[PDB]
């Protein structure tokens, strides 16, 4: 039941695919029944750094002033 | 429009009203605001109490005197409140306790003063006792100050005797009590007092906690520390003193598992 | 879909100004920070920004695996008038401070331990002689079980109790283990005690340490030398490497800024100064 | 690291004009700095920071 | 709407960046704003040289300080800048340089003082020397003063060296330098900064000349002359002090036919 | 489309000529080099080439895996008066003069250096001892990070370090790096100071040495011998072969003609010959 | 998520296919996620030497006279 | 001999003048403080290695007979974007003679080459105050 996926290559030549075009992918299989012995699967994603840094009861626009 | 500059606000949770002038536009904790425990995520099994208006409002704890040698002070939420009205009665009436909350620190200055009061709301603030002999060694009768809250000390002094000890923490303002720099302390959700501006800090604070809901008596969640950022000065006088005091709100608490009543040894 | 390997959002061009806009005026009491754009405080170009944080991710932090503790064991002649040497070791990251750091930028944690061991191993005495490659028994302790007495006793049958047979000198040992905690995350830091003290009782009956809250949280390691004692004596050491994986981290606390004592937040004097110098004016 | 090749630059805040007061007030403030990074930043290759050591 | 008061601006022309907080609406010169030389009215045949950025960006020149005996102080533009970075290098590199400005006049006190600055951008400002002997043989070492500038007088002071002259000029305050009448100067492009008010005056001047692109080692254009209208008084103390400084930026400026390094006499 | 294992263009055939037509002649000066096949100077018949220049395409001609070190460590008895020896190696491959020549044909260089251990051991000393398969760690420490002290310091912890632990006797370990350059190619050759010296200063304080750019380019390696002081000692050899895999090579520079001397293309005088002797006239 | 791709095979007796008929493939599967881990894919290409043996401000037409 | 790379700055960069090749390489002895120069050996094309190979670099050969000048358009070349100017250095050119001058049964003849050079599609990133190298 492979778990292929796309690699982030840096369009090296001749790594299969880059600046003369091409993509390149690697296969994945969980071997193990209990997930917590799966591969990180490393395809993580990225919040936006507002419920730190943005934290207000209102919303701030930035040309505006801070303090109105 | 008109006047709703963010300056001005009007708190009204509960029966208590709070209406301050040079209100710098409140801080959420982290956008999270508070809430109840949804079904999805709840853990206990019998019917939650909750207090709700008879709990919910603001209760001002006492007000603390603020100098020029002033330090720092430390509050410990769960705690700082064990007596306010009902939300000290149903703190201690049950097992289980899950409060959020709405902290008010109020403090303000003429034109001619000057200072900033760094208000930081640190989750999980495990201060540091003064033992270099045992570690974590602290006593609870002092580890909880309530409503009169702890203070920041200037360098660090050893707890030497040890026929019996004082068992106290000794926190150290630049290290914030719990040994890593101030500077860096503005990672926490907070608010500058900044005397020129701003009379008050706001912020609610959604409960947080490795747990669903869990105790009060014992485990402690936000705490509020209070430093001096800027040293007060006023005019070629002596020393000038203005007083800081804050007022907190206990928002969407519910309490499990009622008993008979906890007595804890706070003396 | 903003995953952690994208490409920061390209900067954008932009000319002269003379508008009642104030994006270079913040005011610190907010507690918000100006998000401003290198766009704002000075005429930028159109650069097409490739740079990605694919690398700083939560997970990607703490991709390399750590080293939690090292553990002597070793085997003796049977003559020995000394008992045989299995070292015994508490699961808990806090034993060496460079993992104990990373973890502590984060108040609560949920990640699944992937336990490694390297283990080593030479001949104590000057004398002269040999053995005939050791095994070894990494058997796990499970909170509240029965930690080992002697080196050879019923305790290490193992019957329900997960143990790795290492033999020396081969592909070093590892396995995983699922986020075992009994809360919804690990706490890094625990404010507030284990017990309450009550009135009516004495002052002893019901204490406890600041800080502490289960008294075996992950739990215990017994390793033993599972043969025989041997004329030559000979000593091993276990590094064990943990290496947290499916990880997940909330609310960013202000890393450690004084050298760490024990297990609690605590800190000695001298250790108290962390700072170096440099002159209020000079580059 | 401080690398030359790879050189940073300068920061440096000097008075535009001066602090002007009125009579009656302190006569010496204080300014506060902070810093951080803008939605363009990011690093790489990880490594073990210099600043806590584990002495024995 | 929002707090987009004509009170505050945020000035970016080039790398640089000006935020005043007292701003009084700014002035264009003439309605005319500051722009590139079109096809339509050009001169010089070859092909102009941009420093755009280069240049384009502000230059603070040196501050001038401001107490009660002060009599006002005056820049020659086209010359005031000549060293402030590339905008020197390119101005002398040149025959030919069309440049537009943006002056922004900074100098701000407390609630507690008084004055009013008139800022007024004189286009053509030629001031009168000060021999009664002969007429306009003012020295140029001495008619350009750049970053530093010139300084208006009480009364005028005949220069009697004749072996040999000082050959300054000798400009009074009440006669705008140029004898004509300073209560009437208001007809220039102007701005007063009113301590009370206002901490800075802005006046973008787009250039003027009888000429499409003309010299600047040799003509200038602009001239900015600062005059204390309401002299500055602060409590009942022998004599304060506030320190008036400005920044300009060169605009959409474009300079003809590039030679070999001009080097003037300015010594 | 036309790949490295095409096949020559095939000779094409061409009889007697006497056309204004005038391929033979060139002139240099141009720096254009005629491209004049062998169909011009000469009556060709219609070869069907099958050769292909398959083997000398940039990615083959560095196919095979180049030595760039040798590094010797050593595990001596507890009772040793000297230090353990552990030796610690700056990454950079111009230690050789092998592959360093064949880089050198190029002036920059973008390639994926996957780096190999042939690790060796002998027991130094007369004395016939014994000793358990040893096991070695071979940590990566990043540009700026802290470099080993002592053999067992906390530096080699390893929370964050990208390190091998190598059984003895054993396939040779392997570990690939992709282009870790600060620029967009690995600079074969720098011709300018890393600090420019200014007139308001020492013409010490902003000195600096020519070609030297990056004070720590690729990195370090460290290299111990885990186990623990055995009476009898054993010195060993840790050989890194690397072997550029993803290459990109750019401008043809002329290769070196006169053997190598120090990091920089600096020469020693003797070695300044390099040609041999031949007579003009004499096949 | 296999790579399948053609050897090139010098038409070998009993190699799978040459002077009898055949072609000779090879399978090949990325397993790492870091690209830079990937076999050299040697399936590299090759420029026109133009750049470097015929670089001039114009073009040189062989038969013709070089110094025009 | 000593120690390499250690060509001094104010010495390393000639400009206007430029430097020039020699016969053979001739050590630096001067230690109590050295003369920090190039000694640039022409065979080897100053870079330790062969100028009959040099021919690989863009270039021309004036060859007096036929043309009297060479023109290289050289596009800037370098590992960055954009880089430094007063610090790092990109192409330099190398002139020599390939041919030796000679003239009639003269003792010694004499022509004058002279290099015209033009800065094209350039840009420069993040404006200071002046640099002043010590050139002297």
């Amino acid at each position: 039941g492979a778990q292929v996926s796309s690699q982030k290559v840096g369009a090296h030549e001749n790594s299969n695919r880059a600046y003369g075009g091409s993509t390149i992918n690697y296969t994945t299989i969980n071997y193990y029944r209990d997930s917590a012995s799966n591969a990180a699967s490393k395809q993580d994603f990225s919040q936006d750094p507002s419920k730190f840094t943005e934290p207000i009861k209102d919303v701030l626009i930035k040309t505006a002033p801070m303090l109105n | 429009a008109c006047g709703y500059s963010d300056r001005v606000l009007q708190l009204t949770l509960g029966n208590s009203t709070i209406t301050t002038q040079e209100a710098a536009n409140s801080v959420v904790a982290y956008g999270r605001w508070p809430e109840y425990l949804r079904d999805s995520e709840a853990n206990p099994v019998d019917q939650p109490t909750e207090p709700d208006v008879a709990a919910c409002r603001f209760y001002t704890l006492d007000t603390v005197s603020w100098t020029k040698e002033s330090r720092g002070w430390w509050w410990k939420l769960p705690d700082a409140l064990r007596d306010m009205g009902l939300f000290g009665q149903n703190m201690y009436y049950h097992y289980l306790g899950r409060s959020g909350y709405t902290v008010h620190v109020q403090c303000n200055a003429s034109k001619f003063h000057q200072g900033a009061l760094g208000v930081f709301a640190v989750p999980e603030m495990c201060l540091a006792g003064d033992s270099n002999t045992t570690t974590m060694h602290t006593s609870y009768q002092n580890a909880n100050p309530g409503e009169k809250g702890g203070t920041f000390t200037g360098t660090f002094t050893p707890d030497n005797n040890q026929t019996s000890p004082a068992r106290r923490f000794c926190p150290v303002d630049y290290l914030l009590g719990n040994g890593t720099l101030l500077g860096n302390a503005f990672v926490f959700p907070h608010q500058i007092i900044n005397l020129r501006t701003n009379n008050c800090a706001t912020l609610v604070l959604p409960y947080v906690n490795s747990l669903s809901i869990d105790s009060m008596v014992k485990h402690n969640n936000w705490g509020i520390a209070i430093l001096p950022l800027a040293p007060l000065n006023f005019a070629s006088e002596s020393s000038p003193e203005i007083p800081i005091t804050l007022t907190i709100a206990p928002m969407c608490c519910e309490f499990n598992g009622l008993r008979n009543i906890t007595l804890p040894r706070l003396q | 879909a903003a995953t952690s390997r994208d490409a920061l959002p390209n900067t954008e061009a932009s000319g002269p100004t003379h508008s009642k806009e104030i994006p270079a005026l913040t005011a610190v009491e907010t507690g918000a920070t100006n998000p401003l754009v290198p766009s704002d405080t000075v005429q930028t170009r159109h650069v097409v920004q490739h740079r990605s944080r694919s690398e700083s991710s939560i997970e990607s932090f703490f991709a390399r695996g750590a080293c939690v503790t090292i553990m002597t064991v070793d085997n003796p002649a049977s003559t020995t008038n000394k008992d045989k040497l299995f070292a015994v070791w508490k699961i808990t990251y806090k034993d060496t401070v460079q993992l104990r750091r990373k973890l502590e930028f984060f108040t609560y944690s949920r990640f699944d331990m992937e336990l490694t061991f390297v283990v080593t191993a030479n001949f104590t005495e000057t004398n002269n002689g040999h053995a005939l490659n050791q095994v070894y028994q990494i058997m796990y302790v499970p909170p509240g079980a029965p930690v080992p007495e002697k080196w050879d006793d019923y305790t290490w049958q193992t019957s329900s109790n997960p143990s790795i047979f290492y033999t020396y000198g081969t592909a070093p040992a590892r396995i995983s283990v699922p986020y075992v905690g009994i809360s919804n995350a690990y706490s890094h830091f625990y404010d507030g005690f284990s017990k309450v003290p009550l009135k009516d009782q004495s002052a002893a009956l019901g204490d406890s340490l600041y800080g502490a809250a289960s008294l075996n949280d992950f739990g215990i390691l017994a390793v033993r030398v599972v043969n025989d004692h041997n004329p030559t004596k000979v000593t091993s050491k276990i590094r064990v490497y943990l290496k947290p994986k499916h990880i997940r981290v909330w609310c960013p606390r202000p890393p450690r800024a004084v050298a760490y004592y024990g297990p609690g937040v605590d800190y000695k004097d001298g250790t108290l100064t962390p700072l170096s110098t440099k002159d209020l004016t000079t580059y | 690291i401080d690398d030359s090749f790879t050189e940073g630059g300068y920061i440096s805040v000097f008075y535009q004009t001066r602090i002007v007061v009125p009579l009656s007030t302190p006569r010496e403030m204080d300014i506060l700095g902070f810093v951080s990074a803008c939605n363009d930043f990011s690093v790489r290759l990880l490594r073990d920071t210099t600043h806590i050591e584990q002495k024995a």
